[PDB]
Protein backbone atom coordinates (compact mmCIF):
# COMPACT_ATOMS: atom_id res chain seq x y z
CA UNK A 1 0.00 0.00 0.00
CA UNK A 2 1.15 3.52 -0.83
CA UNK A 3 2.78 5.24 2.14
CA UNK A 4 3.78 8.47 0.40
CA UNK A 5 3.81 9.92 -3.11
CA UNK A 6 5.54 12.60 -5.16
CA UNK A 7 4.13 13.50 -8.56
CA UNK A 8 4.20 16.41 -11.00
CA UNK A 9 1.59 17.78 -13.40
CA UNK A 10 2.64 19.57 -16.60
CA UNK A 11 0.06 21.57 -18.56
CA UNK A 12 1.16 23.25 -21.80
CA UNK A 13 -1.18 24.93 -24.28
CA UNK A 14 -0.67 26.26 -27.80
CA UNK A 15 -2.48 29.54 -27.08
CA UNK A 16 -2.62 30.98 -23.54
CA UNK A 17 -5.96 32.20 -22.19
CA UNK A 18 -6.88 33.97 -18.94
CA UNK A 19 -5.89 31.68 -16.09
CA UNK A 20 -4.05 29.29 -18.44
CA UNK A 21 -0.41 30.33 -19.02
CA UNK A 22 1.70 28.81 -21.78
CA UNK A 23 3.25 26.28 -19.39
CA UNK A 24 2.70 25.39 -15.74
CA UNK A 25 4.38 22.57 -13.80
CA UNK A 26 3.15 21.63 -10.33
CA UNK A 27 4.60 19.34 -7.69
CA UNK A 28 2.56 17.42 -5.14
CA UNK A 29 3.71 15.53 -2.05
CA UNK A 30 0.99 13.12 -0.88
CA UNK A 31 -1.43 15.17 -2.96
CA UNK A 32 -0.54 18.58 -1.48
CA UNK A 33 0.90 21.22 -3.84
CA UNK A 34 4.35 22.33 -2.71
CA UNK A 35 6.22 23.75 -5.74
CA UNK A 36 5.16 25.54 -8.93
CA UNK A 37 6.80 26.68 -12.16
CA UNK A 38 4.91 29.09 -14.40
CA UNK A 39 5.91 30.43 -17.81
CA UNK A 40 4.81 33.98 -16.96
CA UNK A 41 6.99 34.21 -13.84
CA UNK A 42 9.75 31.99 -15.22
CA UNK A 43 10.66 30.87 -11.69
CA UNK A 44 10.31 27.72 -9.60
CA UNK A 45 8.69 28.79 -6.35
CA UNK A 46 7.61 27.22 -3.04
CA UNK A 47 3.94 26.76 -2.23
CA UNK A 48 4.37 25.71 1.43
CA UNK A 49 6.45 27.00 4.34
CA UNK A 50 8.24 23.70 5.00
CA UNK A 51 9.75 23.48 1.51
CA UNK A 52 10.85 27.13 1.62
CA UNK A 53 12.65 26.68 4.94
CA UNK A 54 14.48 23.46 4.04
CA UNK A 55 15.64 24.09 0.45
CA UNK A 56 18.82 25.97 -0.47
CA UNK A 57 18.92 28.53 -3.31
CA UNK A 58 20.48 25.92 -5.63
CA UNK A 59 17.25 23.90 -5.37
CA UNK A 60 15.13 26.73 -6.79
CA UNK A 61 17.60 27.81 -9.48
CA UNK A 62 18.29 24.35 -10.90
CA UNK A 63 14.55 23.74 -11.26
CA UNK A 64 14.02 27.15 -12.85
CA UNK A 65 16.48 25.82 -15.44
CA UNK A 66 14.46 22.61 -15.82
CA UNK A 67 11.21 24.56 -16.11
CA UNK A 68 12.64 26.94 -18.72
CA UNK A 69 13.89 23.95 -20.70
CA UNK A 70 10.59 22.06 -20.53
CA UNK A 71 8.79 25.21 -21.67
CA UNK A 72 10.67 25.08 -24.98
CA UNK A 73 10.25 21.30 -25.30
CA UNK A 74 6.46 21.59 -25.05
CA UNK A 75 6.36 24.39 -27.63
CA UNK A 76 8.11 22.06 -30.08
CA UNK A 77 6.01 19.07 -29.04
CA UNK A 78 2.74 20.97 -29.55
CA UNK A 79 4.05 22.07 -32.95
CA UNK A 80 5.03 18.48 -33.80
CA UNK A 81 1.73 16.88 -32.76
CA UNK A 82 -0.37 19.32 -34.82
CA UNK A 83 0.66 17.76 -38.15
CA UNK A 84 0.96 14.13 -37.00
CA UNK A 85 -2.77 14.38 -36.21
CA UNK A 86 -3.44 16.59 -39.27
CA UNK A 87 -4.89 19.27 -37.01
CA UNK A 88 -5.55 22.96 -37.66
CA UNK A 89 -4.51 25.82 -35.39
CA UNK A 90 -6.23 26.88 -32.17
CA UNK A 91 -6.19 25.53 -28.61
CA UNK A 92 -4.19 22.32 -28.26
CA UNK A 93 -2.98 20.85 -24.98
CA UNK A 94 -0.13 18.53 -23.99
CA UNK A 95 -0.30 17.05 -20.49
CA UNK A 96 2.32 15.12 -18.55
CA UNK A 97 2.02 13.44 -15.16
CA UNK A 98 5.06 11.71 -13.68
CA UNK A 99 6.19 10.62 -10.25
CA UNK A 100 6.71 7.78 -7.81
CA UNK A 101 5.11 6.15 -4.77
CA UNK A 102 6.76 4.48 -1.78
CA UNK A 103 4.74 1.34 -1.05
CA UNK A 104 4.48 -0.37 2.33
CA UNK A 105 6.64 -3.26 1.08
CA UNK A 106 9.54 -0.87 0.44
CA UNK A 107 9.19 -1.05 -3.34
CA UNK A 108 8.62 1.95 -5.60
CA UNK A 109 6.07 2.30 -8.40
CA UNK A 110 6.74 5.03 -10.93
CA UNK A 111 5.30 6.23 -14.20
CA UNK A 112 5.42 9.08 -16.70
CA UNK A 113 2.35 9.58 -18.87
CA UNK A 114 1.75 11.98 -21.77
CA UNK A 115 -1.66 13.03 -23.01
CA UNK A 116 -2.73 15.13 -25.97
CA UNK A 117 -6.10 16.87 -26.34
CA UNK A 118 -7.68 14.56 -23.76
CA UNK A 119 -6.36 11.17 -24.87
CA UNK A 120 -3.39 8.97 -24.09
CA UNK A 121 -0.28 9.63 -26.17
CA UNK A 122 2.71 7.78 -24.66
CA UNK A 123 3.56 6.32 -21.25
CA UNK A 124 6.44 4.68 -19.39
CA UNK A 125 6.33 2.42 -16.33
CA UNK A 126 8.96 1.04 -13.97
CA UNK A 127 7.42 -2.45 -14.11
CA UNK A 128 7.15 -2.78 -17.89
CA UNK A 129 10.22 -0.63 -18.49
CA UNK A 130 8.92 -0.03 -22.03
CA UNK A 131 7.14 2.84 -23.73
CA UNK A 132 3.48 2.26 -24.62
CA UNK A 133 2.25 4.20 -27.65
CA UNK A 134 -1.49 4.85 -27.92
CA UNK A 135 -1.67 5.29 -31.71
CA UNK A 136 0.47 5.52 -34.85
CA UNK A 137 1.31 9.18 -34.19
CA UNK A 138 2.82 8.21 -30.82
CA UNK A 139 4.61 5.28 -32.48
CA UNK A 140 6.88 7.82 -34.18
CA UNK A 141 7.98 9.11 -30.77
CA UNK A 142 8.22 5.59 -29.34
CA UNK A 143 10.55 4.42 -32.12
CA UNK A 144 12.87 7.41 -31.72
CA UNK A 145 12.92 7.07 -27.92
CA UNK A 146 13.61 3.32 -28.03
CA UNK A 147 16.44 3.56 -30.59
CA UNK A 148 18.63 5.87 -28.53
CA UNK A 149 17.70 3.74 -25.49
CA UNK A 150 18.50 6.87 -23.54
CA UNK A 151 15.01 8.14 -22.68
CA UNK A 152 14.19 4.81 -21.03
CA UNK A 153 17.52 4.96 -19.19
CA UNK A 154 16.94 8.47 -17.84
CA UNK A 155 13.29 7.68 -17.06
CA UNK A 156 14.03 4.49 -15.10
CA UNK A 157 16.82 6.30 -13.27
CA UNK A 158 14.60 9.22 -12.24
CA UNK A 159 11.51 7.22 -11.29
CA UNK A 160 13.33 4.44 -9.41
CA UNK A 161 16.13 6.40 -7.69
CA UNK A 162 15.91 10.22 -7.86
CA UNK A 163 12.15 10.51 -7.33
CA UNK A 164 11.91 8.36 -4.14
CA UNK A 165 15.07 9.91 -2.66
CA UNK A 166 13.57 13.38 -3.06
CA UNK A 167 10.27 12.01 -1.74
CA UNK A 168 11.95 10.76 1.45
CA UNK A 169 13.55 14.21 1.69
CA UNK A 170 10.16 15.89 1.25
CA UNK A 171 8.44 13.67 3.83
CA UNK A 172 10.97 14.73 6.45
CA UNK A 173 10.67 18.39 5.47
CA UNK A 174 6.92 18.74 6.01
CA UNK A 175 6.27 15.89 8.43
CA UNK A 176 4.29 18.17 10.75
CA UNK A 177 1.88 19.25 8.01
CA UNK A 178 1.85 15.97 6.04
CA UNK A 179 0.97 13.80 9.05
CA UNK A 180 -1.41 16.12 10.90
CA UNK A 181 -4.87 14.71 11.62
CA UNK A 182 -7.69 17.27 11.67
CA UNK A 183 -11.07 15.67 12.40
CA UNK A 184 -14.16 16.64 10.40
CA UNK A 185 -16.92 18.83 11.77
CA UNK A 186 -20.11 16.92 10.96
CA UNK A 187 -23.63 18.28 10.53
CA UNK A 188 -26.79 16.52 9.35
CA UNK A 189 -29.13 18.77 7.38
CA UNK A 190 -32.69 17.96 6.40
CA UNK A 191 -35.09 19.42 3.85
CA UNK A 192 -38.55 18.14 2.89
CA UNK A 193 -39.33 18.70 -0.80
CA UNK A 194 -42.49 17.34 -2.46
CA UNK A 195 -43.37 14.87 0.28
CA UNK A 196 -39.81 13.50 0.38
CA UNK A 197 -37.29 14.22 3.13
CA UNK A 198 -33.67 14.59 2.00
CA UNK A 199 -31.07 13.97 4.72
CA UNK A 200 -27.50 15.12 4.04
CA UNK A 201 -24.54 14.24 6.28
CA UNK A 202 -21.85 16.87 5.69
CA UNK A 203 -18.21 16.61 6.80
CA UNK A 204 -16.27 19.88 6.96
CA UNK A 205 -12.54 20.57 6.97
CA UNK A 206 -10.95 17.15 7.54
CA UNK A 207 -7.40 16.00 6.73
CA UNK A 208 -6.18 13.60 5.42
CA UNK A 209 -8.75 12.70 2.76
CA UNK A 210 -9.50 9.14 3.95
CA UNK A 211 -12.94 9.16 5.59
CA UNK A 212 -15.98 6.91 6.02
CA UNK A 213 -19.50 8.35 5.98
CA UNK A 214 -22.42 5.93 6.20
CA UNK A 215 -26.13 6.16 6.96
CA UNK A 216 -27.84 3.71 9.31
CA UNK A 217 -31.56 2.93 9.50
CA UNK A 218 -32.15 1.07 12.74
CA UNK A 219 -29.72 -1.84 12.84
CA UNK A 220 -29.32 -2.05 9.05
CA UNK A 221 -26.71 -0.42 6.85
CA UNK A 222 -28.37 1.93 4.37
CA UNK A 223 -25.55 2.23 1.82
CA UNK A 224 -28.02 0.87 -0.76
CA UNK A 225 -30.03 4.11 -0.92
CA UNK A 226 -27.06 6.40 -0.17
CA UNK A 227 -25.68 8.92 -2.66
CA UNK A 228 -22.08 9.91 -1.92
CA UNK A 229 -20.36 13.07 -3.00
CA UNK A 230 -16.72 13.24 -3.91
CA UNK A 231 -13.95 13.96 -1.44
CA UNK A 232 -13.40 17.52 -2.64
CA UNK A 233 -10.82 20.11 -1.52
CA UNK A 234 -11.29 23.28 0.46
CA UNK A 235 -9.19 26.35 -0.26
CA UNK A 236 -7.28 25.80 3.01
CA UNK A 237 -5.99 22.33 2.11
CA UNK A 238 -8.60 20.31 4.01
CA UNK A 239 -11.35 18.25 2.39
CA UNK A 240 -15.14 18.07 2.17
CA UNK A 241 -17.60 15.27 1.46
CA UNK A 242 -21.22 14.31 2.05
CA UNK A 243 -23.57 11.33 2.08
CA UNK A 244 -27.19 11.82 1.06
CA UNK A 245 -30.31 9.67 1.41
CA UNK A 246 -34.02 10.10 0.75
CA UNK A 247 -36.62 9.07 3.30
CA UNK A 248 -40.26 9.24 4.24
CA UNK A 249 -40.76 12.33 6.46
CA UNK A 250 -42.59 10.27 9.11
CA UNK A 251 -39.52 8.02 9.57
CA UNK A 252 -36.96 10.82 10.05
CA UNK A 253 -35.83 9.60 13.47
CA UNK A 254 -34.86 6.08 12.37
CA UNK A 255 -31.84 7.42 10.44
CA UNK A 256 -28.41 8.41 11.74
CA UNK A 257 -24.99 9.15 10.26
CA UNK A 258 -21.74 7.40 11.24
CA UNK A 259 -18.43 9.12 10.43
CA UNK A 260 -14.93 7.70 10.96
CA UNK A 261 -11.69 9.59 10.34
CA UNK A 262 -8.07 9.25 11.55
CA UNK A 263 -8.47 12.54 13.44
CA UNK A 264 -11.33 11.28 15.63
CA UNK A 265 -10.49 9.27 18.77
CA UNK A 266 -13.84 7.47 18.31
CA UNK A 267 -16.22 7.17 15.37
CA UNK A 268 -18.95 9.77 15.77
CA UNK A 269 -22.69 9.24 15.37
CA UNK A 270 -24.93 12.08 14.18
CA UNK A 271 -28.58 12.68 13.35
CA UNK A 272 -30.81 15.43 11.99
CA UNK A 273 -31.80 17.73 14.87
CA UNK A 274 -34.33 20.25 13.47
CA UNK B 1 12.40 17.67 -7.93
CA UNK B 2 11.16 18.07 -11.50
CA UNK B 3 12.77 16.38 -14.48
CA UNK B 4 12.75 17.89 -17.95
CA UNK B 5 10.41 16.61 -20.62
CA UNK B 6 11.85 15.03 -23.76
CA UNK B 7 11.03 16.13 -27.29
CA UNK B 8 8.47 13.91 -29.00
CA UNK C 1 -15.22 17.57 -25.57
CA UNK C 2 -16.43 16.66 -22.08
CA UNK C 3 -19.02 18.64 -20.12
CA UNK C 4 -17.95 19.86 -16.65
CA UNK C 5 -19.25 18.41 -13.40
CA UNK C 6 -20.00 20.97 -10.68
CA UNK C 7 -20.12 20.67 -6.88
CA UNK C 8 -20.85 23.64 -4.62
CA UNK C 9 -19.99 23.63 -0.92
CA UNK C 10 -18.88 25.86 1.95
CA UNK C 11 -15.77 25.40 4.08
CA UNK C 12 -17.84 25.15 7.28
CA UNK C 13 -21.46 24.61 8.27
CA UNK C 14 -23.27 27.87 7.62
CA UNK C 15 -23.92 30.25 10.52
CA UNK C 16 -25.42 33.73 10.21
CA UNK C 17 -22.92 36.57 10.42
CA UNK C 18 -19.97 34.14 10.45
CA UNK C 19 -17.32 34.41 7.74
CA UNK C 20 -17.19 31.39 5.43
CA UNK C 21 -15.80 30.37 2.04
CA UNK C 22 -18.01 29.26 -0.84
CA UNK C 23 -16.37 26.71 -3.14
CA UNK C 24 -17.19 25.63 -6.68
CA UNK C 25 -15.30 22.48 -7.70
CA UNK C 26 -15.50 21.89 -11.46
CA UNK C 27 -14.30 18.53 -12.77
CA UNK C 28 -14.29 16.27 -15.79
CA UNK C 29 -14.12 18.85 -18.57
CA UNK C 30 -12.03 19.37 -21.71
CA UNK C 31 -10.83 21.70 -23.27
CA UNK C 32 -9.58 23.56 -20.14
CA UNK C 33 -11.11 26.98 -20.94
CA UNK C 34 -14.09 27.62 -18.66
CA UNK C 35 -16.01 30.63 -17.30
CA UNK C 36 -17.00 30.37 -13.64
CA UNK C 37 -18.89 33.01 -11.66
CA UNK C 38 -19.97 32.99 -8.02
CA UNK C 39 -23.19 34.99 -7.69
CA UNK C 40 -25.27 36.26 -4.77
CA UNK C 41 -28.83 36.99 -5.95
CA UNK C 42 -27.43 36.98 -9.48
CA UNK C 43 -24.70 39.51 -8.69
CA UNK C 44 -20.98 38.66 -8.99
CA UNK C 45 -19.47 38.34 -5.55
CA UNK C 46 -16.29 40.29 -4.73
CA UNK C 47 -12.98 38.51 -4.33
CA UNK C 48 -13.57 35.42 -6.47
CA UNK C 49 -10.31 33.44 -6.59
CA UNK C 50 -9.43 30.86 -9.24
CA UNK C 51 -7.62 27.82 -7.92
CA UNK C 52 -4.92 26.04 -9.85
CA UNK C 53 -5.67 23.87 -12.87
CA UNK C 54 -5.03 20.12 -12.61
CA UNK C 55 -6.27 16.98 -14.38
CA UNK C 56 -7.26 13.40 -13.62
CA UNK C 57 -6.26 10.02 -15.06
CA UNK C 58 -8.53 10.49 -18.10
CA UNK C 59 -6.82 13.83 -18.90
CA UNK C 60 -9.96 15.71 -17.82
CA UNK C 61 -9.26 19.04 -16.16
CA UNK C 62 -10.49 20.32 -12.82
CA UNK C 63 -10.32 23.60 -10.97
CA UNK C 64 -11.37 24.89 -7.56
CA UNK C 65 -13.07 28.30 -7.55
CA UNK C 66 -13.87 29.94 -4.23
CA UNK C 67 -14.83 33.24 -2.63
CA UNK C 68 -15.05 34.48 0.98
CA UNK C 69 -18.58 35.30 2.05
CA UNK C 70 -21.06 35.48 4.91
CA UNK C 71 -24.09 33.21 4.34
CA UNK C 72 -27.39 35.02 4.86
CA UNK C 73 -30.71 33.26 5.24
CA UNK C 74 -32.79 35.00 2.54
CA UNK C 75 -30.35 35.29 -0.39
CA UNK C 76 -29.57 32.93 -3.27
CA UNK C 77 -25.98 31.76 -3.71
CA UNK C 78 -25.08 30.10 -7.02
CA UNK C 79 -22.07 29.01 -9.05
CA UNK C 80 -22.49 29.67 -12.78
CA UNK C 81 -20.41 27.70 -15.28
CA UNK C 82 -19.98 28.29 -19.01
CA UNK C 83 -18.10 25.84 -21.23
CA UNK C 84 -17.75 25.32 -24.97
CA UNK C 85 -19.49 21.93 -24.66
CA UNK C 86 -22.55 23.57 -23.07
CA UNK C 87 -25.16 25.32 -25.24
CA UNK C 88 -25.96 27.72 -22.37
CA UNK C 89 -24.45 28.44 -18.95
CA UNK C 90 -25.79 26.43 -16.02
CA UNK C 91 -26.32 27.64 -12.46
CA UNK C 92 -25.71 25.41 -9.43
CA UNK C 93 -27.28 26.69 -6.21
CA UNK C 94 -25.55 26.36 -2.85
CA UNK C 95 -28.01 25.18 -0.19
CA UNK C 96 -27.10 26.62 3.24
CA UNK C 97 -27.30 24.21 6.17
CA UNK C 98 -28.33 26.76 8.77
Amino acid sequence: MVLHSLHYLDVAVSEPSPGIPQFVAMGFVDGIPFTRYDSERGRMEPLTEWIKDSADPEYWDSQTQIGVGSQHVYARSLETLRERYNQSGGLHTVLRVYGCELLSDGSVRGSERFGYDGRDFISFDLESGRFMAADSAAEITRRRWEHEGIVAERQTNYLKHECPEWLQKYVGYGQKELERKEPPDVHVSGKEEHGTLILSCHAYGFYPKTIAVNWMKGDEIWDQETEWGGVVPNSDGTFHTWARIEALPEEREQYRCRVEHPGMPEPGIFAWEP
Amino acid sequence: KTMMAHDL
Amino acid sequence: GEAPKVEVYARSRAEEGKENILHCFITGFHPPKIDVELLKNGEPMPGVTYGDLSFNDKWQFQRLVYVPFIPTREDIFTCRVAHSTMPEPRSYRWEPDF
